[PDB]
RNA sequence: AAUUUAUUAAUGCAAACAGUACCAAACCUGCAUUAAAAAUUUCGGUUGGGGCGAC
RNA sequence: CCUGUUUACCAAAAACAUCACCUCUAGCAUCACCAGUAUUAGAGGCACCGCCUGCCCAGUGACACAUGUUUAACGGCCGCGG
RNA sequence: CUCCGCAUAAGCCUGCGUCAGAUUAAAAUGAACUGACAAUUAACAGCCCAAUAUCUACAAUCAACCAACAAGUCAUUAU
RNA sequence: GCUACCUAAGAACAGCUAAAAGAGCACACCCGUCUAUGUAGCAAAAUAGUGGGAAGAUUUAUAGGUAGAGGCGACAAACCUA
RNA sequence: GCUAAACCUAGCCCCAAACCCACUCCACCUUACUACCAGACAACCUUAGCCAAACCAUUUACCCAAAUAAAGUAUAGGCGAUA
C-alpha cells in the first residue's frame, strides 16, 4: 500500500467546509509503501493435526502466506475469534476435569 | 481502421485462393514496414508443410503420387501437386522432383536406418548421419517451419538420447527429437540466388518500393564484426 | 500443426457475464424493460427465439444427420 | 459548393442512390433472385366503397336548420347509452355477475380479433 | 439573468419530483450521506490541534484526504479502498528541480474465497489490503457485513452484501437444504447484521438501478373503463334502492 | 549547452509464489541502476555599425 | 551509367532513385514483416558493367567482456638538416 | 471557321418552353432576370437472392503453332 | 473530393520500324525545356510556338485508408483544400 | 436645382421575483427526417499553456456553499515575484 504526503500545506478550510486544492497540493512525496515492511504473523485455532502441530484447538502463529493459502480453505485451521476461542476452551476443559 | 485480413479461409483447399495486399500497413492504418507496395497481382496456394498427415480414415504409412510441379509466386521454390488416395494438395518440392514420382510420408523410427530418397518424409531417427534435410519441425506435429528456401538445406549432425543435433542454413546447430518429422534432399530451384533483377522496373513488379533519398550517416553497428557462432538452439526440455 | 484463419477474422469471443448472476437468491435489474441498451445496467439474457411460422425466405434447414435420406455409408456421385 | 440546406431526394446522387429512395409509397411487395418483384395481392390496400344508390345526405346541408350546440363524445357517454341499460334490466331481473361481462359487450382481450384496438392493425 | 437555486442543488432537486420522489426512504437517506471513508493511502494526525515547532504555539490541524482514481475493473473486484494515485512529484525529492507526473497502482492478486452465507466460492482480484481486512474480521463474510460502501469501494462487494443480508431476512433454506441444523448455526452467528428484507432488497443499488426497479413496481397496464363505470352504476344502484 | 527520465527497454532488490540444509517459473506492483528515445529552457555587455581581437 | 524521380506557383540539374556490389541485424507463425522461414526478411552505404578498392583499431563508437575484435564503421594516413 | 460534335457517367437541380413585363444584354427583335402556366410517362438504368455442408491444380494474348514471367478477372454439387 | 503514399476492383494507349525491348519515329493522352506575350490577366501560374515521354518505375475514373508532439516522402526540409 | 438630409419606434441592457422542463397525424442513428428480419461496439483517467518573475528552470490569485470582522494577521515562498 503506498503511502504518499503533500510537499505544500493546505490552508484549513473551517468546521463544515471543503478545503480548497491548488494545482500544488498535487505534489506528492513518498512516505512508505507497507509491501516492503516486516511481516507479522497469523493467530488461528487448529481444527485438525498439522505436521508443525498436532494438538486441536492449539493456537500457531503461522505465516500469513501458510494459512491463507492451505489451512483456512481446507479447514484445518479456523480464525483465532473470541468466539472460537470459547468454543475450543470447553474441549479444553473437559480434558482437565 | 477499416481493416479486415484476407487469412480467413478456415478449411484446406488447392484451389488458388485471392489475396489483398498490405503496402506496408498494419491494422491501424500507418506504415509499420518501409518498401512494400504494388506489384503483379497473385494467388495464394495452400501448402501442406505437415508431410505425415494421414487420411482421416487412414493411419501409419503412405505414399503419394507427384501430379505436376510448378511455380509458386508466393515463394522462391517449387511447389508440387502431390495425391495419395482421395486427396490433394500442395507440397514443397525438392531439387529433383518430376511428374511420376511417388514420394514416401511415413513416422517408422525403425532399429536401423534406411536408404535415404529425395523428397521422401521420414522421421530425424531413421536417417543417417550427413543427410541432407529440409522443412524440419521444433516439435512432432508443429509443422515446417525451418529451411524451406530455394536450395536451402541442413545435415543431420548426431543422434542423442532420442535427439537430433540438425545444421540450419546459418551454420547454427539446433536440437530437437527424433520424432520430428524431415524431408530428404535440397529445396528445388538451386540457382535462384543467381538471378539477375537488371532494371529497376523488375522490383516493382515484385512488389519492392525504392530506398529513401535521404542521406544517413553510419554509426558504431557498421563495420565488419568476427564474432563466435552462437550456442546450441535445444526444443527439447529436460 | 498450423490452423487455418487467424483469431481476429474470427467471432468475437462473447462479453464476460456480470458479477451479478454468480451470487444466488439475487435477481439482476437489465435494461430489458426498457426494450434499449443503456451502458450503466446488466446485460439481460434472452432465451431462444422461434419465429413460429414458416416463411421460406428466412428458413433454416435441419442438422444434416436430421435429414430422413441420410446413410452412414457414403456415395460417391 | 453543395446546398445542405435543399431537401434531400432521390433525384440527387448517383445511380445507386437515386433508386434506393422514395417518395413515401408503402411497399406491396419484394424483390427476388433476378430483381424480380413480385407483389402480394394482400399487402395492397383494398378500398372499400359503398354503393350509393338511394342515398339522401349530400355534400352540402341547407341553412335553414337549427345551431345545436357541440357535445362532445366521451368514453362515460357510451357506457350509460349502449351498455347500462342491459346492464339496468339485468340488475331488477336479478340475474347479473361479473361473469357475463364479456356477454355484455366487454371484451377481455383483443387477440384473435380481426380489427384490434390496441394496437390497432387496421387503416382509417 | 440568475439561477432561482444554486447549481450544486440540482442533483438534489430531481429527488424531490418524479419516479425519484416515490422511492423508499431508507434508500434516499443512505444516497444523501457523505460519511469519510477510512485513510488509506495516507496518515491521519490523530488529533485536533498540535504544537508548531517553530512558534510553540497550539495551531488546528485538519485531514484532508488524497484524491483517489478508481479504475473500472476495480468495480468487478476487492481491492480494499485502494486505487491509483494520479499526482506529481518533484525530481530527486527536491523542490527546485522540475515536477514529473508519477501514478501509484496497487500490486493485485486473483485469489479463490468462500463465503459461508452463500455457499459458493469466487476467484475476485484483492490486495495485500483486502487480505488483511478479511483476517481482522474473521471471515469474509464479515468483511463485507461489516465494511460499509465508502470503504468497500466495489459495487461487487456492495452486490454481495445485498446477497447475504436477503438471506438472513428470507430466512432462505436453500442454505444447505439437506443440512438444516447446519443451516441454522450460520444464521446464528451473523444475527447481529440482519436487516429487514423491505429494506436489504435496495442496499447496493446506484439511482439508476433504484428506478428502474421502482419503475417495474409501478408497471401495470391501465384498468379499462368499462369496468370502473359499472362500479360506479352498481354502487349508483344500491345507494338508490335505500332512498326508495 | 543546462535540467530531467515522466515514457520505453534491460538488470537488480523487494513483493507474490513452492518444494526436497538448499530453494522456487514468469505476469503484475513498488523502489533503485543503466541505456534508448525524447522533453523544457537559454545562448552576456561595452564596441567611431556588427563580427574578430581586446576589455 | 542507362528508362525513371523532385522544389504544384522563379531551380528538371551534375541533385534523388536505379540494375550491381558490400556492411549490419534476426533461428521464428495466426492482424504488418507473413498466411513468409537465412538462396529469407528487415536497417543502411555506394551506384550497372570493366581494371581496382592500398596503410591505420592509438582516439570515438559498436560488439565481445579477460586479454580483445572491428574502418565497404565515425575518421586518419609526417618533419628537420646534409 | 470547325478548337469539334452526339451520347453515357459524374455533378448541378428547372437555369433562352408558352403567355406577360416597368426588368435586362452594347442593343426601348431577344432574354439566361421577374410573375404565371406547362413539363421528364420504361422496355434503358437503379433497387436483388432460403439454409447447411461441399466443390473449384492446368491464364490471357483471333488461342491454334510458338514463346514467356511479373504467374494471372469469371465454374459447383448434395439434401 | 487538392496533393503525397497505399488498398480494392476497373479503363485507355493510332499508325510505322523492329518484333526481343523500363527499344526508336510519331497521334490521342501525361509532363512543362526554351522564347515571346501576359503581370488587378482569359488565368491568385495562363496563352501561342518550340519541346520531353508516350506497352510502362506509364496515364487515368471510382470508393476506401494513414491527421498535426502527426502523417506521407525515388529528401526538394517536398506535399497534407490557392 | 439634383443627390441627399431629418424622425421614433422595433426591440435591447442591468436588476428583482420565480426553479426549470412537451404534444395533430406521418417521418427521422442506413446516405438522418428512409413503413417491414438473426443481433450481442459501448460511459468514467491529474488540464496545459500564455502570462508574472523585467530571461528562465521551483513558483505565479481563478466562486465552491454566511455579508461583516478577525486579516492581508498566523503561515507558505528561487523566504524572490507573489500566495
Ligand atoms: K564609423
Ligand atoms: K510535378
Ligand atoms: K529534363
Ligand atoms: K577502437
Ligand atoms: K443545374
Ligand atoms: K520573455
Ligand atoms: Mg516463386
Ligand atoms: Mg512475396
Ligand atoms: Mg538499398
Ligand atoms: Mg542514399
Ligand atoms: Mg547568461
Ligand atoms: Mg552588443
Ligand atoms: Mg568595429
Ligand atoms: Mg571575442
Ligand atoms: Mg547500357
Ligand atoms: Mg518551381
Ligand atoms: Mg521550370
Ligand atoms: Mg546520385
Ligand atoms: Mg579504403
Ligand atoms: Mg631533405
Ligand atoms: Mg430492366
Ligand atoms: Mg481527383
Ligand atoms: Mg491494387
Ligand atoms: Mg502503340
Ligand atoms: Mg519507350
Ligand atoms: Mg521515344
Ligand atoms: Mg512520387
Ligand atoms: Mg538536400
Ligand atoms: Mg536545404
Ligand atoms: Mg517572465
Amino acid at each position: 500500500t503506498v503511502i504518499v504526503e503533500r510537499w505544500w500545506k493546505v490552508p484549513l478550510a473551517g468546521e463544515g467546509r471543503k478545503p480548497r486544492l491548488h494545482r500544488r497540493h498535487r505534489v506528492y512525496k513518498l512516505v512508505e509503501d507497507t509491501k516492503h515492511r516486516p511481516k507479522e504473523n497469523l493467530e488461528l485455532i487448529l481444527t485438525q493435526s498439522v505436521e508443525n502441530v498436532g494438538v486441536r484447538g492449539d493456537l500457531v502463529s503461522v505465516k500469513k502466506s501458510l494459512g491463507r493459502n492451505r489451512l483456512l480453505p481446507q479447514g484445518l485451521a479456523v480464525y483465532a475469534s473470541p468466539e472460537n476461542k470459547k468454543l475450543f476452551e470447553e474441549e479444553k476443559l473437559l480434558r482437565q476435569e | 481502421a477499416n481493416f479486415v485480413s484476407w487469412k480467413s479461409r478456415t478449411k484446406y483447399t488447392i484451389t488458388p485462393v485471392k489475396m489483398r495486399k498490405s503496402g506496408g500497413r498494419d491494422h491501424t492504418g500507418r506504415i509499420r514496414v518501409h518498401g512494400i507496395g504494388g506489384g503483379h497481382k497473385q494467388r495464394y496456394r495452400m501448402i501442406d508443410f505437415l508431410r505425415f498427415r494421414p487420411e482421416e480414415t487412414k493411419s501409419g504409412p503412405f505414399e503419394e503420387k507427384v501430379i505436376q510441379v510448378r511455380y509458386d509466386p508466393c515463394r522462391s521454390a517449387d511447389i508440387a501437386l502431390v495425391a495419395g488416395g482421395s486427396r490433394k494438395r500442395w507440397i514443397i518440392a525438392t531439387e529433383n522432383m518430376q511428374a511420376g514420382d511417388t514420394i514416401l510420408n511415413s513416422n517408422h523410427i525403425g532399429r536401423m536406418a534406411v536408404a535415404a530418397r529425395e523428397g521422401d518424409a521420414h522421421p530425424l531417427g531413421a536417417l543417417p548421419v550427413g543427410t541432407l534435410i529440409n522443412n524440419v519441425e521444433s516439435e512432432p506435429g508443429r509443422g515446417a517451419q525451418y529451411i524451406r528456401a530455394a536450395g536451402t538445406c541442413g545435415v543431420l549432425l548426431r543422434k542423442v538420447n532420442g535427439t537430433a543435433i540438425i545444421q540450419l542454413p546459418s551454420k547454427r546447430q539446433m536440437q530437437v527429437l527424433e520424432t520430428c518429422v524431415a524431408t530428404v534432399g535440397r529445396v528445388s530451384n538451386v540457382d535462384h540466388n543467381k538471378r539477375v533483377i537488371g532494371k529497376a522496373g523488375r522490383n516493382r513488379w515484385l512488389g519492392k518500393r525504392p530506398n529513401s533519398g535521404r542521406w544517413h550517416r553510419k554509426g558504431g553497428w557498421a563495420g565488419r564484426k568476427i564474432r563466435p557462432l552462437p550456442p546450441m538452439k535445444s526444443y527439447v526440455k529436460l | 500443426a498450423y490452423e487455418w484463419g487467424v483469431r481476429s477474422t474470427r467471432k468475437s469471443e462473447p462479453p464476460p457475464l456480470d458479477r451479478v448472476y454468480e451470487i444466488p437468491g439475487l435477481e439482476p435489474i437489465t435494461f430489458a424493460g426498457k426494450m434499449h441498451f443503456v451502458p450503466w445496467l446488466a446485460r439481460p439474457i434472452f432465451p431462444p427465439w422461434d419465429r413460429g411460422y414458416k416463411d421460406p425466405r428466412f428458413y433454416r434447414s435441419p442438422p444434416l444427420h436430421e435429414h430422413p435420406l441420410y446413410k452412414d455409408q457414403a456415395c460417391y456421385i | 459548393g453543395a446546398d445542405r440546406m435543399s431537401k434531400w431526394t432521390s433525384k440527387r446522387g448517383p445511380r445507386s442512390f437515386r433508386g434506393r429512395k422514395g417518395r413515401g409509397a408503402k411497399g406491396i411487395g419484394f424483390l427476388t433472385s433476378g430483381w424480380r418483384f413480385v407483389q402480394i395481392k394482400e399487402m395492397v390496400p383494398e378500398f372499400v366503397v359503398p354503393d350509393l344508390t338511394g342515398f339522401k345526405l349530400k355534400p352540402y346541408v341547407s341553412y335553414l336548420a337549427p345551431e345545436s350546440e357541440e357535445t362532445p363524445l366521451t368514453a362515460a357517454q357510451l357506457f350509460s347509452e349502449a351498455v347500462a341499460p342491459a346492464i339496468e334490466k339485468d340488475f331488477k331481473d336479478g340475474t347479473f355477475d361479473p361473469d357475463n361481462l364479456e356477454k355484455y359487450g366487454f371484451e377481455p382481450t383483443q387477440e384473435g380479433k380481426l380489427f384490434q384496438l390496441y394496437p390497432r392493425n387496421f387503416l382509417r | 439573468p440568475l439561477h432561482k437555486y444554486p447549481v450544486w442543488l440540482w442533483k438534489r432537486l430531481q429527488l424531490r419530483e418524479g419516479i425519484c420522489s416515490r422511492l423508499p426512504g431508507h434508500y434516499l437517506r443512505s444516497l444523501e450521506e457523505e460519511r469519510t471513508p477510512t485513510p488509506v493511502h495516507y496518515r491521519p494526525h490523530g488529533a485536533k490541534f498540535k504544537i508548531n515547532p517553530k512558534n510553540g504555539q497550539r495551531e488546528r490541524v485538519e485531514d484532508v484526504p488524497i484524491p483517489i482514481y478508481f479504475p473500472p475493473e476495480s468495480q468487478r473486484g476487492l481491492w480494499g479502498g485502494e486505487g491509483w494515485i494520479l499526482g506529481q512529484i518533484y525530481a530527486n525529492n527536491d523542490k527546485l528541480s522540475k515536477r514529473l507526473k508519477k501514478v501509484w497502482k496497487p500490486q493485485l492478486f486473483e485469489r479463490e474465497f468462500y463465503s459461508e452465507i452463500l455457499d459458493k466460492k469466487f476467484t475476485v482480484t484483492v490486495t495485500m489490503r483486502t487480505l488483511d481486512l478479511i483476517d481482522e474480521a474473521y471471515g469474509l463474510d464479515f468483511y463485507i457485513l461489516k465494511t460499509p460502501k465508502e470503504d468497500l469501494c466495489s459495487k461487487f462487494g456492495m452486490d454481495l452484501k445485498r446477497g447475504m443480508l436477503l438471506r438472513l431476512a428470507r430466512q432462505d433454506p436453500q442454505l444447505h437444504p439437506e443440512d438444516p441444523e447446519r443451516r441454522a448455526a450460520i444464521y446464528d452467528k451473523y444475527k447481529e447484521f440482519a436487516i429487514p428484507e423491505e429494506e436489504a432488497e435496495w442496499v447496493g443499488l446506484t439511482l439508476e438501478e433504484a428506478i428502474e426497479k421502482q419503475r417495474l413496481l409501478e408497471e401495470k397496464d391501465p384498468v379499462p373503463l368499462f369496468k370502473i363505470y359499472v362500479a360506479e352504476l352498481i354502487q349508483q344502484l344500491q345507494q338508490q334502492a335505500l332512498s326508495e
